RNA sequence: AGAAGCUCAGACGAGUAGGCAGGCGUGGAGGUUUGUGACGAAGCCUUGGGCGUGAGCCUGGGUCGAACAGCCUCUAGUG
RNA sequence: UGAAAGUGAAUGCAGGUGGGAACGCCCUGGCGUGCACCAUCGACCGACCCGGAAGUUUGUCAAUGGAAGGGUUUGAGU
RNA sequence: UUGACCUCAAAUCAGGUAGGACUACGCGCUGAACUUAAGCAUAUCAAUAAGCGCAGGAAAAGAAAAUAACCAUGAUUCCCUCAGUAACGGCGAGUGAAGCGGGAAAAGCUCAAAUUUGAAAUCUGGCAACAUUUCUUUUGUUGUCCGAGUUGUAAUUUCAAGAAGCUGCUUUGAGUGUAGACGAUCGGUCUAAGUUCCUUGGAACAGGACGUCAGAGAGGGUGAGAACCCCGUCUUUGGUCGAUUGGAUAUGCCAUAUAAAGCGCUUUCGAAGAGUCGAGUUGUUUGGGAAUGCAGCUCUAAAUGGGUGGUAAAUUUCAUCUAA
């Protein structure tokens, strides 16, 4: 609110706060990101390197869905699935193997971080790692790619 | 690569239709009534200067030069190339 | 003049932004009228639906294409494929989109039995009260006004269960496939250039 | 023993710029108090009294004539 | 993570070491045990510098592809 | 010489129309500076203020010369998101979109380019008749003359097609009453209960006893805090009676299908908008960077041609769309 703030406490000091040898003045240091190379050189450097000047190359008229890619890792991928397919699947020996289509759980590459159990498995995806690929294969799964 | 995101054939494969023709692409086919009339218009009209002009250079057989010439008229080497096959077509029936 | 923790100011405000400030007090107000135009609409207009049956479509991007959302309208292929001329289609509720068109028979398949839906569950009113022409009910009592959504809703494709492994998928590298199609693609311009700077060499 | 309470002991106490904390006062909102009021609310005057370190608060008498307050929270064009 | 193309995180109980909250056992310590946090030594992922094993087909002699392995370099990583 | 026609004039000719005001919101044109960059010239402010023109109840935009690169979407507008992102910037200060996706709302179409050619089938006006009305104020119909129009008005076609053909099913009014019903509608009207006692007071609307009403204890007024004194409030999305309108319904009459239309196959044919597109250039604009749009000047196409696919060029493919 306003009530516990300041400028209710500092109601009766003079200068309210910002002192009397240097005051309350508009911009003395100039407006917003002014500087940054001649006096106000020392805060960009110090704390926001690599502000000024170009790193690599531009593209024109960028669309971030055809660069559409979020990855999942081995660790999530039962979890993917439903808790009655997991309780069917999880640590079962059965002719057939449960089928987690990653796509369908919004990821477009299945990443290799942690560790996968036992039972066989079936990974639709679009991309794979080459390890993920090696621990589902490790597993006794496969992986099919989606398209 | 079909079915694999990556590749030359990239997609997913789900038969195949054959689109029926849309009446709008036939636009550009050369008609037999605007094929006479176009014919009509040009006995009655003639050539521009310009096209006078590299029709004599195609004739003085500087083929490089009527070229260059189109292009500078028409403003693209596309659309100067075709008007030089245009104009040699005309050179050739007229000597039939 | 900058001297704190955080990021650097990005603030666009150096225009006259006050002129233009909009606000929504009146967003309780808008959704009252369109709610008032709605029943409005909804009594106005019939038995007919209050919303016309739309097509099963797929968004067209790798981000989307996995997905089934509503179309504009039925293609004409579609409609002749339903039986339904394109004229009387407009005049029963069925959108017609001339632009789309069925470029998989996946496609046009579903939004053919998304139209014979529509049709089998259709009651149309003779143009003369007591006189059924062709495609005109004989019963028109039991008319009401029904939900598209509930008689015909969009489906989403869902993915087979388990299923069993076979031997094929066994022996196959998923991650050297996927290398060997990318570099395939990216050297197929190479090579075509090869074989034809061949060709004249030869 | 309003345990957010009670109790015991020791050391200590200057301060501009400035920081923090707990309090006093004002207008409006929710709750509350069987709340006060034409048998005198609010406001105002006072060589009367009382409380608090203080911001302040209460009260006697005078004037006055229609509304106003305590507490818990909300808020601000609040000294 | 890199400018990008792209690739993309467990040798181990998700490692050692030092100090460490709380606990347990013993006669104040000792002994275990070690959360959290730092010091530090590694392992892994991406770049960078090498190294080119398969494998793919197209140029098989090649074209393409990148494995193991090494740097003590780097990242706003695991 | 008379005539026809063309062009250009006149009339206080017959009948119409335009201005001005308003301008919050709409479409344009024209167009700064203060300001910021700690100076300042590009930039920023800002495609803003001022100036000028032109609209409506909304305007504008709009049925792709649109996206995308997908398993593809599908007029426009607005919202959220994309996104403070791609990009532009003395790459400084700063600026800065779009496709997708979710929603609100949805609606589609009309000409030009066709020989009706066994029939200008088309239309303004004068006149006279009828009819009609929110209306003696409004809006038409039929007949008959004069004209307009072949230097092209109707019918038919719009690329999603279509057009001519080939049989064969299917479909059909731009109508008029009248009756009653069912809805909507401004409006005239209709509406429960203390003013009983005591105390204070100038006044009871206060305080206290005793009640009442409540689908009405909103709010006012009345000599001080009134549900019961008064207007109102609730019932009320309603009874009421007086006119209006709407979509159906009952039949009545008029209607020449001698017509028209959808659909289906064509061994077929398929007209598709020019000082415009495009190119160069100069300005001005944009996030558009080897020009994003617009404008000026110069040059000026084409016929599967022309656009567009966000790095210029030549070339070759592929999608998409079909401008003037």
């Amino acid at each position: 609110p306003t009530h516990v703030s300041k400028t209710r406490k500092l109601r009766g000091h003079v200068s309210a706060g910002h002192g009397r040898i240097g005051k309350h003045r508009k911009h003395p240091g100039g407006r917003g990101k002014a500087g940054g190379l001649q006096h106000l050189r020392s805060h960009f450097d110090k704390y926001h390197p690599g502000y000024f000047g170009k790193v690599g190359m531009r593209r024109f008229h960028l669309m971030k869905n055809p660069l559409w890619r979020p990855t999942v890792n081995l660790d999530r991928l039962w979890t993917l699935l439903p808790n009655e397919a997991r309780d069917k699947y999880l640590g079962k020996n059965t002719e057939v193997a449960p089928v987690i289509n990653v796509l369908q759980s919004g990821y477009g590459k299945v990443l290799g971080k942690g560790r996968l159990p036992e039972t066989p498995v079936i990974v639709q995806t679009r991309y794979v790692s080459r390890r993920a690929e090696e621990k589902i294969k490790q597993a006794g799964g496969v992986v099919e790619l989606i398209a | 690569a079909p079915g694999l995101v990556v590749g030359l054939n990239k997609g997913k494969t789900l038969t195949k239709r054959q689109l029926p023709e849309r009446p709008s692409r036939r636009k550009g086919h050369l008609s037999k009534r605007t094929a006479f009339v176009r014919s009509i218009v040009r006995e009655v009209a003639g050539f521009a200067p310009y096209e006078r002009r590299v029709m004599e250079l195609i004739r003085n057989s500087q083929d490089k030069r009527a070229r260059k010439l189109a292009k500078k008229r028409l403003g693209t080497l596309k659309r100067a190339k075709g008007k030089i096959e245009e104009l040699t077509s005309v050179i050739q029936s007229s000597r039939l | 003049a900058i001297h704190v923790k955080g990021q650097l100011p990005n603030a666009h405000f150096h225009k006259d932004w006050q002129r233009y400030v909009k606000t929504w007090f009146n967003q309780p107000g808008r959704k009252l009228r369109r709610r008032q135009a709605r029943q409005t609409k909804a009594a106005k207009i019939a038995p007919r639906p209050v919303e016309a049956i739309r097509p099963a479509v797929k968004p067209p991007t790798i981000r989307y294409n996995m997905k089934v959302r509503a179309g504009r309208g039925f293609t004409l292929e579609e409609l002749k494929a339903a039986g339904v001329s394109r004229r009387v289609a407009s005049t029963i509720g069925i959108p017609v989109d001339h632009r789309r068109r069925n470029r998989s028979e996946e496609s046009l398949q579903r939004n053919v039995e998304r139209i014979k839906v529509y049709l089998a569950h259709l009651i149309v009113f003779p143009r003369k009260a007591g006189q059924p022409k062709k495609g005109d009910a004989t019963d028109v009592s039991g008319a009401e006004q029904t939900d598209v959504a509930a008689v015909l809703p969009i489906t989403q494709e869902a993915v087979e269960e388990a299923k069993p492994i076979t031997e094929e998928a066994k022996n196959f590298n998923a991650f050297s496939t996927l290398s060997n199609e990318r570099a395939y693609a990216r050297y197929a311009g190479a090579r075509a250039a090869f074989q034809k700077k061949r060709a004249e060499e030869a």
